[PDB]
Parts: C-alpha cells; structure tokens; sequence
C-alpha cells in the first residue's frame, strides 16, 4: 500500500523522490552551510546551519562544506543533516511509513555501509531499507545486462564492467577527476582575463558558466588555430552583479582536462584510454559485447561533442577489426534514480527489503548478505 | 547471488521447451500459447528456451526483446527479470539482447512461422513528473494590530486595501505588497511569512520581492491587471485582534486511553508549541478559507494517523467548509509556515539564540 | 574634504560586499534621519546610483515619510520583541563583570 | 557604529550607577531603521546631525567590514550655509543665529 | 606563493592571495577608531602606515598575548603624530599582523 523512496546521494548533487516515477521529485545540491558573520536582526528565524538549496540561495553570507567528498561519506553529522532536510523538508514525508532505497559508490568500504545502515535504522526508524550500486543501476537504466559504465559525476569517475548483470570487482577502476576539478581548472584559467573568483561562494557561479557555456572539441589543435585567428566562438555571460564577462578559448579548454590530465598536473591517464585499460583487464570472450555497450552516465556527460570525441578516441586505439558505438540517453544524468525507481517498484522487491525485525536480531551486519 | 521466490518462476525450466513472458506494469504475465511467435511493438518480452542434452543435463538460453516503441520501464523490467530469472537458476544460462527489427539469426530460428509485429501495447507503469516544478497562484492578506494573521483571499485587484499587507505567490516569484496605511507589526509578519514560504515550502528555490504603491513590477500588473483606485483602509483596532484570536481549533487524537478520543486542545491562538505531544496526533482546522492540517507525531501509531485523516475528512462535510479545502499532512520537523503562525514563538531545533557565533 | 559623496560611499559600500548579494542590496536602499528630509534627494540618489551601477540592474530607493523617527520606531519594536528578554544586561552582570560587559553582550 | 569604546563604558557607568536602572541595551541606529521599514535585506543610509553612516545587512547578518562612516551631516551643512550667507551680506556668528540658520535650512 | 624547481616556476602551483600591507593599513585604520583617534582621508593613510611599520609584531600565540594585553599594560606604547598630539596603542599592536593568518578579521 505504501510507496518506497529512492534517494541517490551524489557527491555534489543529491536526487530524491518516490518509487515508480519517470523523473526524481527533488534535485538539490548536497551542501551544508554555516554562517560567517554575526546576526544582528534577532528573533527573525536565523539558523546555525543552512542546508540544501536554502544554503545555495543565501550563499554569500555562508561558508559551504560538502559532506561527501570523492563519492565517499566523510562528515557524518552533516550527512545526517542532508537526510533530515531530504525527508522532512524536501519530500515532506515521515520516514516511519515509507521504505527507503539508497545508492552507494562502487568499492565502498564496509564500515560506511554499516554506518549507513545504523543511522537509517536508529535515527529515522525506517521500516525497510536497501543499498544498491550506481553503475549497475545505470546499466538497468540503459536497458542492458552487460556493458561498461563510465559514471562521471561531481566527485570521481568510475569505470565499471558488468557481465550477466553483475560487476567484476577486479576490473572496476577509479579516476579521480570530475566536474569539481573542472570548475577549479576554469577557476584557474579565468585569471588571465582579469576576473577573480577565490572563495566558495562564487564557485557555483563558475560552475554555472561551465554548465551553460562549454563544449568538447573533436580536434583540439585546429580549434586552437580558429580560436586564436578568429573570434566567432567568443561569447558573453551575465554575472549576478551585472558585470558582463566574455569567454573565448576557455569555453572548450575546460572539457579537455578529462582527456589531458597534465593540464592540472597529475600523472594519471585520460578518460578515453582508462576504459581500454579496464576492458583489457576483463576476460577475452566477453569483450565482443563489452565494447558494444558504452554506457555514459553522470552530469559531466552533458557536454555537446563528448560522444563524437569519445567515438574517435576509442576508434583510434582499439583494433580496427571491430565496430564501436557510443550510447548517451538524454536522461543519463538522472539514470541512477531511474534505475532506483524501477527496482523499488518491482513485484519481486518485497522479499529483498531489509525489514526492522531482521535488523533487530542481526544488528548492522545483515546488509552485507542481502545487498549482494 | 541472492535467489528470489516469486511464485510464477516455479513453472520455469522444468521440462524442455520454449516459454515467453510479457511485462505489464513491473510484473510478468505469461502470454497464451497460440500467441507465440508474435509480439507487440510497444512492449518488452522475456524468452526462455531450455534444451535437453545427451549426457543428462538441461541447458537454458535467455533473451530479452525490446520494441522500438516500448517505454523505459518495460525495457528495464525485461532486463532485471532476465537477471533475476538467471539468478533463480544456478548460473548455467546465457543472456542475449534482442532489438526489434535487428534480431539475431538464432532468434529467427526459434519461431517456425516467423515474426509479425502489431501496434500498441500495455501502458507504462511510470507517471509523468518533472524535477522541481511548482504551479501556484495564491494571494494572502496579512492583517492585525497585535495578533497578526494571514488569510487566503481570491486573486483580484478588488481584494486589495491600503490598511493591510498582501503576499502574492506566483511559484518561483513571491511578491510582498505593503500598504501606505499599513503598520509595523503586519509588515514584520509579511516579511516573516515571505521568508518562511521561500525557505520552507520551496526550500530557497524562489525570489522574494518587496514593493509598495507606484513601484509595482511587471509581474503583478501582468497577473492582476491594471491598477484601479484603491478603496483606502480601516485603522487597526482591537476587535480584529479578537477576530484573529478566534480562527483556529487545535484538536487531539490519541489511543492512550485505550479507545478512540477526539478532544479539544485549544480554541485560542497563539497556541503553545509544547502542547504538541510527540506520542499523539493533532489537527489544526483553519477551514474558513479551506485549510486543515494533520500533524503526525514520530511515536504515533498507524491507526491514530488513519483516524486523524478520517476525522479531518469528516470535518469538510460536518461544518460545511467550501469545496477547495486542502488536507495537508505534516510530520515532525517539516511544518508548513502557515501552520506556524498560530503558535507562540515557534522554535526550530537549529535556531540561533542571541547574536550568534 | 577629499572624501567622496554619499552616493559613491553607498556604491563602494555595495562593492565591498561579496558578489552574490549585490542584486538584493540595490533594490532595497533605505534612507533615515532628518538629514534625508530634503525634497528631491531621492531622485538625485536614484540618478547617481543608476549612473554608477550597471544598466541591467533595477535600483529601488525606499523613502518613507516617517523616516525622521524610524530609529525610535525600530527601538520600540526591538524592545517589544519576545526574543529580546534574554539579551538585557542586568544589574548583577554589570556588578560581576564591570563596564566591559557591554562589548560582549551588545554587538 | 565605529564610535570609541570609552563612550560605551561611560554610558554603562552613568546608567547603572547614577539612575540605577535594572537593565540596559545599546543598539546600532541603522539596524533600528531597518527594523522600522519591516525589511531584512538592505543598505541603510542613516544620517543624523553628526554622523552619516552606511550599513548593509543581508538577511539577518550584518557585514562589519562594509560599514562606512562619514562625518558629514546637518551640523556641517548648517555651518556651510552660515558661510555662504555672507555672499548676500547677511552675517550670522552666534549660537542662536546658528539655530536660525538651522531653521532656514529646514524650511 | 611561487614554487620554483630547477630555476623555473611551476605555473599550475603559483597562487595569488590578495591581501597585503594596504589591507593591513586599512584594518589598522579600522581598529584605531575605538581609541577615539579618527583617520579618514588618504593624507593620513601614510601616517597609519608609519604607525604599522614602527609599532607592530606578530604574536607567537594569540590568545595568551590578548590575555596579557588585557590584564597588564606592559606592551602599551605611545606614538607622536606630526600635529604634536601623542597617541597610545595597546592590544592593537599585534592584532593587525594577525589578519594575514586570519583573513576573517577583514571578512
Ligand atoms: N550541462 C552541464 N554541463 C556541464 N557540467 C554539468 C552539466 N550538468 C551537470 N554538470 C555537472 O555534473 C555534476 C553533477 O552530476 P551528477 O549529479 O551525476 O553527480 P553526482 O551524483 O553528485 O556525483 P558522483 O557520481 O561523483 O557521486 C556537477 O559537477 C555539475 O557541475
Ligand atoms: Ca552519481
Ligand atoms: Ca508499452
Ligand atoms: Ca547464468
Ligand atoms: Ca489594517
Ligand atoms: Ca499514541
Ligand atoms: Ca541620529
């Protein structure tokens, strides 16, 4: 009779809603703000901790902290504040009635799983609970049972090979750059034009500049040549102070950090050949399907031209005796939630819930044997 | 590799043969036998063929077939039921993806007559929602001298007066209109209700605009029409403080006495926040403009909550409230700020006391 | 005096704030005091701030007719609020802490 | 704002010792002026007879680094009017004449 | 902050933190008002810079230095302004170098 809840806890963007829906009900950034000046207007509803999009609204007069960094839960009290704001303020429901479905990062440490179980079962008193993986739920969102998933959100980039509807734990690999590092790179390469962004308050302004005005160059050197020669691609942006900035070659240099990590100094591989490195670690006989299902997921796959450049870079260094296609649905930024909505609404999911009484005579250890 | 116990899988793969399943709203139904070999173009399907070997064992083969017009839930359901049916089996099966028009040559070989496709299919189990949508067009008059309160008023220029203050709610834009004859306390109450309706109902996804006479923005004039001559405003007396004092009735529902009990807590706002006990469930009835609020406790039983909803639904038909009355269900710590105005000094848990640090 | 006018003082007061809150502060300029009781000062203020600010911004200036006594009216409000009773500097706090209690309590 | 501390200690000392009040609070004028308007967000230009100060407050939180103060108010306007009235030959030197020039400035 | 390796800088690791002796001079201009000394214009900014150069020091630990400044008067020292008047400065001698370690003092 009751409806389940899906809550995808992203590293910089958390999604939530009810099971059986074609889109998440609430999308809001996972930010906990704290005030940095003294409140002289007393009695007028001043709070010691602003959380969620409310913190994003009055972001100038706050210091902002991310409770999840790099896809892994670190600050737990702020993460409980994200949960309290999610259940009570956003979804406007009591947790005691509705079962709750959560999403976890691949290769999560088990202590984080046990503590997620403990603060769900003790603090909010849920009747049922379940934990699932980002990438395989994106693969179920793609309508496939076998493939690679490049899940590139705000914290990390994950490359997950899946065969027969199960991941292969030897072959999931992690590459630690995403849109936060792209925002910091764009923060670096706007200083030469004379515009300064140094604090966390205007970091979301630079993030909005990255979201509205970026594209992936199919070839980089000729795009340097045309950007240096002409000025057809130079476009203006309106800051909320009213100053108008203008952006030239920095519109497309910021996506290229993903393909060239030496732009921001680390020695690791770019996004195109680490998928090759992951797929060489798999068994041979599977690879004929495994190249064919190139599932792209995450909000940093929203750039125009990422698919054509991905197709070109895979087709350059894979052997030429095999066809490569790249698939990218328009809803792949919400695909983890869409997978959670379809899995929570199944006719076979009622026996896979972890009920309260099963938690009582097992403690916080039953989540390992059932979410598996 | 945790095995499922759905009862319809018990007849799967027990004799050699060929079995077909159709998805209908996150569930499998087996299609009848004379409907084999043909499929709907707007549905997804699960195909099993199980084949006996010479040495004794029984091999299996799974396919999941997608139409070009099937919705997302049907395709994902076909994929997850293929995975769950393989998981119910002891991992001895192989899976294959089948696309409408682009099937494999072995898939054409199973059906003797061939493949024929018909339009239509079963409807999707999803319901259409957007992320973060509001469609709201309301108008609140805040009025008073000491006990200031808000009342919903219908959206027209004739409802405006110069002696009170008004809150025009248009979704992502909230407009605060102050009268020239308006006083200090209802201006402060209008500002407090405005910041409440921004930061609690919309969670900061709004922008609050403050305006007075002659400085009306284009949004107010576009929604409300051209501005007429305003019919002044009565001076703020003490009789409407008593009228605002008689607007809400706080009731209790609790099974602590071992039986059903609807009892009057109070009939005189401002109420006490400590009166809201966490083990019971309460009703505020501001039904003159059509609002009733069902406050649920954390330690309240389910039958108390159902009885509160039943009694609140009875209150439309008993006292003859008009037929736009909304039953708003409120848990602890997530209260609407229109509910908060009837209480003396409402205290959120993470509030700042004094100047703060 | 080589210091600039009240319009440029208002403008760089806005500019010293960080970038996210300029929008709301342009549209809520409030004047008070008897020295703002000249006629026509609001139009000159609107023209000078409209010249100094970028053209996309809307600038609104609030000049109520009771702005001479607005400090006292807000004082009556702040003394009349229910929250304020736990910020009074009492006699015993002054007796235990000297006159230096006022900088730890007020502002 | 930005007065010396010794004003606050001496004001505390004469209020608590001489008159023997049971409580005291002191507040900023522009905060009180923003209390009068009913808003929370805004910049208040409060200009008395001696002090003209700009205070911006976003939501409930003031920004002390953006507080501007200028000693240019009605006293200096009265004195400048007393200076420029000698161009028509009218001489005003005494304090009652300064009150008369204050009246003509108001009127 | 510039790292240099093999006689050449590393442009990815050079950073610019935008407060220096101008902002220290402006903060000392802020924190000399509470002793009653008023400096407003650019002519006496150089005097405040000279006061900053002659009498400042970085405290090794801040809180015990503030406690000893509040309790005793062994670190309070005088300066001779070029109009002949003598100012005195106490705990503000070390609070103004601390803005480099704590930028939240200037917001
Ligand atoms: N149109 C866009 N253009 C560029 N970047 C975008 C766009 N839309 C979203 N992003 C970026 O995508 C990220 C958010 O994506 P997503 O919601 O998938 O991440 P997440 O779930 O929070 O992350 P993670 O998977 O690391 O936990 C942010 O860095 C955001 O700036
Ligand atoms: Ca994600
Ligand atoms: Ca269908
Ligand atoms: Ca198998
Ligand atoms: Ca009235
Ligand atoms: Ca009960
Ligand atoms: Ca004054």
């Amino acid at each position: 009779e009751t409806t389940a809840l899906v809550c995808d806890n992203g590293s910089g963007l958390v999604k939530a809603g009810f099971a059986g829906d074609d889109a998440p009900r609430a999308v809001f950034p996972s930010i906990v703000g704290r005030p940095r000046h003294q409140g002289v207007m007393v009695g007028m509803g001043q709070k010691d901790s602003y959380v969620g999009d409310e913190a994003q609204s009055k972001r100038g007069i706050l210091t902002l902290k991310y409770p999840i960094e790099h896809g892994i839960i670190t600050n737990w009290d702020d993460m409980e504040k994200i949960w309290h704001h999610t259940f009570y303020n956003e979804l406007r429901v009591a947790p005691e009635e509705h079962p709750t479905l959560l999403t976890e990062a691949p290769l999560n440490p088990k202590a984080n799983r046990e503590k997620m179980t403990q603060i769900m079962f003790e603090t909010f008193n849920v009747p049922a609970m379940y934990v699932a993986i980002q990438a395989v739920l994106s693969l179920y969102a793609s309508g496939r049972t076998t493939g690679i998933v490049l899940d590139s959100g705000d914290g990390v980039t994950h490359n997950v090979p899946i065969y027969e509807g199960y991941a292969l734990p030897h072959a999931i690999m992690r590459l630690d750059l995403a849109g936060r590092d792209l925002t910091d790179y764009l923060m670096k390469i706007l200083t030469e034009r004379g515009y300064s962004f140094v604090t966390t308050a205007e970091r979301e302004i630079v993030r909005d500049i990255k979201e509205k005005l970026c594209y992936v160059a199919l070839d980089f050197e000729n795009e340097m040549a045309t950007a240096a020669s002409s000025s057809s691609l130079e476009k203006s942006y309106e800051l909320p102070d009213g100053q108008v900035i203008t952006i030239g070659n920095e519109r497309f240099r910021c996506p290229e950090t993903l393909f060239q990590p030496s732009f921001i100094g680390m020695e690791s591989a770019g996004i195109h050949e680490t998928t090759y490195n992951s797929i060489m670690k798999c068994d041979i006989d599977i690879r004929k399907d495994l190249y064919a299902n190139n599932v792209m997921s995450g909000g940093t796959t929203m750039y125009p031209g990422i698919a054509d450049r991905m197709q070109k870079e895979i087709t350059a260094l894979a052997p030429s005796t095999m066809k490569i296609k790249i698939i990218a649905p328009p809803e792949r930024k919400y695909s983890v939630w869409i997978g959670g909505s379809i899995l929570a609404s199944l006719s076979t999911f009622q026996q896979m819930w972890i009920t309260k009484q099963e938690y009582d005579e097992a403690g916080p250890s039953i989540v390992h044997r059932k979410c598996f | 590799h945790m095995v499922v116990e759905h009862p319809e899988f018990l007849k799967a793969g027990k004799e050699p043969g060929l079995q077909i399943w159709r998805v209908e709203k996150f569930d499998l139904v087996p299609v009848p036998t004379n409907l084999y070999g043909d499929f709907f173009t707007g549905d997804a399907y699960v195909i099993l063929k199980t084949v006996q070997l010479r040495n004794g064992n029984l091999q299996y083969d799974l396919h999941y077939w997608l139409g070009n017009e099937c919705s997302q839930d049907e395709s994902g359901a076909a994929a997850i039921f293929t995975v769950q049916l393989d998981d119910y089996l002891n991992g001895r099966a192989v899976q294959h993806r089948e696309v409408q028009g682009f099937e494999s040559a072995t898939f054409l070989g199973y059906f003797k007559s061939g493949l024929k496709y018909k339009k239509g299919g079963v409807a999707s189990g999803f319901k259409h929602v957007v992320p973060n949508e509001v469609v709201v067009q309301r108008l609140f008059q805040v009025k008073g001298r000491r006990v200031v309160r808000a009342t919903e008023v219908p959206v027209s220029w004739e409802s405006f007066n110069n002696g009170d203050c008004f809150i025009l709610d248009l979704g992502n834009n909230i407009h605060q209109w102050c009268g020239s004859n308006s006083n200090r306390y209802e201006r402060l109450k209008a500002t407090q209700v405005s910041k409440g309706i921004r930061d609690n109902e919309r969670s900061g996804r709004a922008r609050v605009h403050v305006s007075e006479e002659g400085t009306e923005p284009e949004a107010m004039l576009q929604v409300l029409g051209p501005k007429p001559a305003l019919p002044a405003g009565t001076e703020d007396t003490a009789k409407e403080d008593a009228a605002n004092r008689k607007l809400a009735k706080l009731y209790k529902v609790s099974n602590g006495a071992g039986t059903m009990s609807v009892s009057l807590v109070a009939d005189e706002n401002p109420f006490a926040q400590g009166a809201l006990k966490s083990e019971d469930c309460f009703i505020l009835d501001h039904g003159k403009d059509g609002k009733i609020f069902v406050w649920k406790g954390k330690q309240a039983n389910t039958e108390e909550r159902k009885a509160a909803l039943k009694t609140a639904s009875d209150f439309i038909t008993k006292m003859d409230y008009p037929k736009q009355t909304q039953v708003s269900v409120l848990p602890e710590g997530g209260e609407t700020p229109l509910f908060k105005q009837f209480f003396k000094n409402w205290r959120d848990p993470d509030q700042t006391d004094g100047l703060g640090l």
